[PDB]
């Protein structure tokens, strides 16, 4: 919906203080539970990868 | 002058046959078109008879309904849990009927027997011989029958295909049950599902019930909290139930799949659940060679082709692995041009089969 | 007269004596009627889309399983047409992505390989590029749609994933970070998250459902993989464990000049310079390099880019 | 007048019994209803073919996916 909306709002700031509430690069998901928070940023990782414009979408 | 029999037969001949082609689709269309007035019935079990025509039936939509017989209505034959067409409107049976439920191919996964016995695979023969005898024999031997039969290790090695092994050599119909179809959400549906795996194989019987790598609808949960962990707990409860539960494999058996044992419910493990837990280790060397001769060497390949140097260097693969062998090799036989695998597509492969993993 | 509505409610099948068949509705309601007349028995069969007067519990048409959801989120760019002039370097694995895919769909095997190594390589990229390459239906599909509330939603969604996928096979069904879904942890505690695993076990099931499919095609993507499978390296299952290793220089000079590609240019430049200057830059950071050495080289007023510019990219600290 | 005029829009939605939107119900025009439900009652998809309708697929007022 970010991502959906950023291009809506194109020309926009997605903007995320608290990168470290997601978390960083972590092996919690030996514990495992982590996954789906680790996924969430995957989720961030992936989807702004590919297909954002950052021209016009900030991040 | 003689050219107009043709003309009239011309004419004729077809035209004579073309009456009921173009004749024959009315009355096919013509009884979609009638049938087109035929309108939809409802459907219910009865719950039970409250008096000859009272009956406690709830909907096979909905809920309960106090509702009287109609007509060619067999106030006899009407009885508790029997599936009746109802009335939309009268609200009352609109037919006795048989019955039955669920996507028996999908929801459920009917598959007679299976695809390749338990030979094809060899090399698993530990568990081939010892699962058949715990599993199918115990059918024809009338002197417990078997409760359950848990597969670990890699899976498909053979490993899931076992169970359509396993499955070929009874005769019994394979149901596959894969996981959390059986509760996606679905925000119910449990025994209804596994009991239509129970009863549709219970009246089905002989069947075999192989249900996937249940993790997910099995084990023992995290804090045994509530995700709807709950409903795990109950459909993992609800194979229990039937299982140290009175109800039996009667001719329908039960296939445990796990690629970890260790993943599941203790109280799942036990006698009366499970009477096997079943390893599917790597093929030794032996094992390999055996398995690597059989699932090898049946793809086209020289004598070129480097029959034991390749099992030499093969060691911790499995079934497939050794697939992977000849599938790797393959690369290298597309790559170099061969129906029959060469030595040289082989032992590149070994090694780069050996490569990734052991 | 009857026909038609958009939609109806589709119902599935019991029976199809013989005339007679039993269904129940999108509504949930399961009405008897004597087959209607638009069916056919074989159209007719359990799990179906099907045309139904929502009225008369009347089936109208039989529906062609199509919107059975494409969990629309999923993202299909159709085969997009991408080079491996893209990112160059990789040609190891371009290979082997040939060797995994292509040769694998043109001949008489894997059903899929396995990715591992940092993206922005323009891994996708890769895919992009084979998308374009083997002609195969290119799946984007990022794990955390896969999980979910719904239990086994996932797996519902990898079904989903999976068949109308199908359909558009040959398809090279894309996954990015598959330790998303690739932890089952080790325990009887998996519940915890059941989507991950199941949806993997799901998965897993899938490429355990086929092998020689070469319509369907499976590519994974991680950093690195978390747990193991001989699902996740099989034939008909994840086959193929597919290196990405962050790029030699000249490699990087090769991919630096894909970026420095399309940027007006004076030639101060030496790629390899550059390229040796720099270390294990998956594509983009030579790009980034080539980003900013723009940036500067318009600050430095000039419209051509030069080395300076690129070095002056490289000084814009790349750690 | 806003009501009586907008009851007119009331009832633009009240035939056939009907920016998030979550759910249009547009309900049950049946020759046709040319709505979506994502909810527990009755799921729909107009498509299929080339399924549309001139400005608004159907009702509501909710008219849409």
């Amino acid at each position: 919906e970010l991502f959906e909306m950023a291009r809506t709002k194109k020309a926009c700031i997605i903007f995320f203080d608290e990168i470290d509430a997601v978390g960083g690069a972590r092996f919690d998901d030996g514990a495992g539970g982590d996954n789906e928070v680790q996924r969430t940023m995957l989720e961030l990782i992936t989807q702004l990868d590919g297909f954002d414009p950052r021209g016009n979408i900030k991040v | 002058k003689l050219l107009e029999h043709r003309r009239y037969d011309d004419q004729l001949k077809q035209r004579r046959q073309n009456i009921r082609d173009l004749e024959k689709l009315y009355d096919k269309t013509e009884n979609d078109i009638k049938a087109l007035q035929s309108i939809g019935q409802l459907i219910g079990e009865v719950m039970k008879e409250l008096s000859e025509e009272k009956y406690i039936v709830k909907a096979s939509s909905g809920p309960r309904y106090i509702v009287g017989v109609r007509n060619s209505v067999d106030r006899s034959k009407l009885k508790k849990g029997v599936r009746v067409t109802l009335d939309i409107t009268t609200l009352t049976i609109m037919r006795i009927l048989p019955r039955e439920t669920d996507p028996l191919v999908y929801n459920m996964t009917s598959f007679e027997q299976g695809e390749i016995t338990f030979d094809g695979i060899g090399g698993l023969t530990e568990q081939i011989r010892e699962l058949r005898e715990v599993i199918e024999l115990p059918l024809k031997n009338p002197e417990k029958p078997p409760k359950g039969v848990l597969l670990y290790g890699p899976p498909g090695t053979g490993k899931t295909l076992l169970a359509k092994a396993v499955a070929a050599t009874i005769g019994a119909n394979f149901i596959f049950s894969p996981a959390s179809g059986i509760v996606d959400k679905y925000i119910g549906e449990s025994a209804r599902i596994i009991r239509e795996m129970f009863a549709y194989a219970k009246e089905h019987e002989p069947c075999i019930i192989f249900m996937d790598e249940v993790d997910a609808i099995g084990g023992r949960r995290f804090s045994e909290g509530t995700s709807a962990d709950r409903e795990i707990q109950r459909t993992l409860m609800e194979l229990l139930t039937q299982m140290d539960g009175f109800d039996n494999l009667g001719q329908t058996k039960i296939i445990m799949a796990t690629n970890r044992p260790d993943t599941l419910d203790p109280a799942l493990l036990r006698p009366g659940r499970l009477d096997r837990k079943v390893e599917i280790p790597l093929p030794n060397e032996a094992g390999r060679l055996e398995i690597f001769k059989i699932h090898t060497a049946k793809v086209k390949k020289t004598g070129e082709f480097d029959f034991e140097a390749a099992v030499k260097m093969s060691d911790g693969f499995n079934g497939a692995d050794i697939r992977n062998c000849a599938t790797e090799a393959g690369f290298f036989a597309i790559r170099d041009d061969r129906d029959h695998i060469n030595p040289d597509d082989l032992m590149k492969a070994v090694r780069k089969v050996a490569e990734v993993k052991k | 007269k009857n026909n038609r509505q958009l939609p109806y409610l589709v119902a599935n099948v019991v029976e199809v004596v013989g005339k007679a068949a039993v269904v129940k509705t999108s509504s949930r309601q399961t009405v008897f009627l004597p087959m209607v007349g638009l069916v056919d028995p074989d159209k007719l069969k359990p799990n179906d889309l099907v045309g139904v007067n929502k009225d008369s519990y009347l089936i109208l048409d039989t529906l062609p399983s199509e919107f059975d959801s494409r969990v629309k989120a999923m993202e299909v760019d159709e085969k997009p047409t991408e080079t491996y002039s893209d990112v160059g370097g990789l040609d190891k694995q371009i290979e082997e992505l040939v060797e995994a895919i292509v040769l694998p769909m043109k001949r008489a095997a894997p059903k899929g390989a396995l990715m591992y190594g940092p993206p922005g390589t323009g891994k996708t990229l890769l895919a992009r590029a084979c998308a374009a390459q083997t002609n195969a239906t290119f799946l984007k599909l990022a794990a955390p749609q896969l999980v979910q509330m719904y239990i086994g939603e996932g797996a519902k969604l990898v079904r989903d994933a999976f068949a109308l996928a199908k359909e558009k096979a040959p398809t090279i069904i894309f996954i990015d970070e598959l330790d998303a879904i690739g932890t089952k942890r080790f325990d009887s505690e998996k519940s915890g998250d059941r989507e991950v695993q199941r949806t993997m076990l799901e998965l897993l099931n899938q490429l355990d459902g086929f092998s020689s499919d070469d319509r369907v095609k499976v590519l994974a993507a991680t950093n690195r993989v978390d747990v193991l499978d001989p699902a996740l390296l099989r034939s008909g299952r994840l086959d193929r464990k597919i290196e990405f290793p962050l790029p030699s220089e000249d490699s990087r000079a090769q991919i630096l000049q894909i970026h420095s590609r399309k940027m007006t240019t004076d030639d101060d430049i030496n790629w390899q310079e550059l390229a040796r200057s720099t270390d294990e830059f998956n594509g983009a950071q030579l790009k980034a390099v080539t980003v900013e050495a723009g940036m500067i080289a318009l600050r430095n007023g000039q419209s051509s880019v030069k080395h300076e510019d690129f070095v002056e990219g490289i000084s814009e600290v790349q750690a | 007048e806003a009501r009586i005029k907008e009851k007119a829009g009331v009832k633009e939605s009240d035939t056939g019994l009907a920016h998030p939107l979550q759910v249009a119900r547009c309900t049950k025009i049946i020759k046709a209803k040319y709505v979506i439900n994502l909810k527990q009652i009755a799921k729909f998809v107009v498509g299929l073919g080339e399924r549309v309708s001139p400005t608004d697929i159907e009702e509501g007022m909710r008219v849409g996916v």
